[PDB]
């Protein structure tokens, strides 16, 4: 359970995703220094929870966590099997990662 | 089908540095991420990291952080990795292998040997054998040469009874040693001529030593 | 990290008999993978997601498990399936492999026979001089080897080396080298060297005189 492929690009559209599924992990950038690693949503059926937070100095389903000292424009994740996205111009589609054959992918958000 | 073709193998200096290419076909490059893996000889398996092709991000361990730099390019279906300063814990197979879920496909392996010696010839010395009752043994020392491999005969390929080929052994000046042997019965010794023949090609030695009582 | 352990290290058995290899996680995981390795060779992929035949393997493969504890099975081994065997796992990173399991051919119990070599005269002019004793076609591996020197034990100058099970009788050979200098050889006379092996009722000795 952790999806390889990064998720696909509809020709004018947005993706986003609110639920992260338990497995998911975020890399903290800022600048680092701290004796850390990842960010790791771990938890049961009760509740979740995120393991290890982040400090930086100078020279079901879980919540995004909330913002540190110094974020970047953007932030990457590491998604697993079963995570969904969501998918300037009207259409007249979500996005989900599949394992079958021993490969993952993300399935064609069908707009 | 999909062939990934990985350069050939390297040997390396102490605080040098060295790029390894895998070519890749039968596939659409930029759809899939390639990880790299090394094996050192008795150790296990270990993963160094990935790259995509389409944005050019990176991911790696906390082991090879500020040890290696995975690089690719689109325009000739190809992905680089270069090793930073070279020591002699860093020798093994490096192995490419695509990515997209379980590793399936994965490339040929390319041999990095670091060390601080240099190309030498070997030395070769004979191991005498008793004409009288009984099962004899005899064979050829080759000593003190540097790198790998070499290749051991005897009579031009004519026999191939009972003949042991040993494993190189590094010693701790750095450099190897191994010896072959062959059994044979004692009624041969008196009438019987033995001559094993070394060679070595990266210094373009040709040498065979024939072996008596 | 998480780390995982395979056992056993090392199997022998034989064409026909059921194997058994087991991998155990630090942490619980949801799947495990295995793969297959000839020398020369890279990694072939064997067993996908703890239980499913890859193309090209054959209905005697399995596997199976939960949580912690994951085990792959041959109910039949055939000529083929002597190699060694990794487990693998990918819930997290680092990715990480698991150590290892070789499997080799049990054969009948088979002693030694044993070969002494003195050091060539033209190796004497260089100063440098290399003793060799050799055990040929044995099993099993299991083979201890010490240098005598006028009945006394030594250390920390000797290496030995062996061959890759052989393809055609399943027996193994060995060889150790002494390694001295000149002057401190020519100081002693009875060289010998002792093997013990299993099917060896009692010790073996080979010795010779320095001085002819």
């Amino acid at each position: 359970e952790l999806c390889d492929d990064d998720p696909p690009e509809i020709p004018h559209a947005t993706f986003k995703a609110m639920a992260y599924k338990e497995g998911t992990m975020l890399n903290c950038e800022c600048r680092i220094k701290s004796g850390s690693l990842y960010m790791l949503c771990t938890g049961n059926s009760s509740h979740s929870s995120w393991d290890n937070q982040c400090q930086c100095t100078s020279s079901g389903h879980c919540r995004e966590p909330p913002p540190w000292e110094n974020e970047a424009t953007e932030r990457i994740y590491h998604f697993v099997v079963g995570q969904m996205v969501y998918y300037q111009g009207y259409r007249a589609a979500e996005s989900v990662c599949k394992m079958t054959h021993g490969k993952t992918r993300w399935t064609q958000p069908q707009l | 089908q999909v062939q990934l073709v990985q350069s050939g193998a390297e040997v390396k200096k102490p605080g040098s540095s060295v790029k390894v290419s895998c070519k890749a076909s039968g596939y659409t490059f930029t759809s899939y991420r390639m990880h790299w893996v090394r094996q050192a000889p008795g150790q296990g398996l270990e993963w160094i990291g990935y790259i995509n092709p389409s944005t050019g991000y990176t991911e790696y361990n906390q082991k090879f952080k500020d040890k290696a730099t995975i690089t690719a390019d689109e325009s000739t279906n190809t992905a680089y990795m270069e090793l930073s300063s070279l020591r002699s814990e860093d020798t093994a197979v490096y192995y490419c292998a695509r990515g997209g879920g379980v590793f399936d496909y994965w490339g040929q392996g390319t041999l990095v040997t670091v060390s601080s010696a240099s190309t030498k010839g070997p030395s070769v010395f004979p191991l005498a054998p008793s004409t009288s009752g009984g099962t004899a043994a005899l064979g050829c020392l080759v000593k003190d040469y540097f790198p790998e491999p070499v290749t051991v005969s005897w009579n031009s390929g004519a026999l191939t009874s009972g003949v042991h080929t040993f494993p190189a052994v590094l010693q701790s000046s750095g450099l190897y040693s191994l010896s072959s042997v062959v059994t044979v019965p004692s009624s041969s010794l008196g009438t019987q001529t033995y001559i094993c023949n070394v060679n070595h090609k990266p210094s373009n030695t040709k040498v065979d030593k024939k072996v008596e009582p | 990290d998480i780390q995982m352990t395979q056992s056993p290290s090392t199997l022998s058995a034989s064409v026909g008999d059921r194997v058994t290899i087991t991998c155990s996680a630090s942490s619980s995981i949801s799947y495990m993978h295995w793969y297959q390795q000839k020398p020369g060779k890279a990694p072939k992929l064997l067993i996908y997601t703890t239980s499913n035949l890859a193309s090209g393997v054959p209905a005697r493969f399995s596997g199976s498990g939960s949580g912690t504890e994951f085990t792959l099975t041959i109910s039949s081994l055939q000529p083929d399936d002597f190699a060694t065997y990794y487990c693998h796992q990918r819930s997290t990173y680092p990715l990480t492999f698991g150590q290892g399991t070789k499997v080799e051919v049990k054969r009948t119990v088979a002693a030694p026979s044993v070969f002494i070599f003195p050091p060539s005269d033209e190796q004497l002019k260089s100063g440098t001089a290399s003793v060799v004793c050799l055990l040929n076609n044995f099993y099993p591996r299991e083979a201890k080897v010490q240098w005598k020197v006028d009945n006394a034990l030594q250390s920390g100058n000797s290496q030995e080396s062996v061959t890759e099970q052989d393809s055609k009788d399943s027996t193994y050979s060995l060889s150790s080298t002494l390694t001295l200098s000149k002057a401190d050889y020519e100081k002693h006379k009875v060289y010998a060297c002792e093997v013990t092996h299993q099917g060896l009722s009692s010790p073996v000795t080979k010795s010779f005189n320095r001085g002819e």
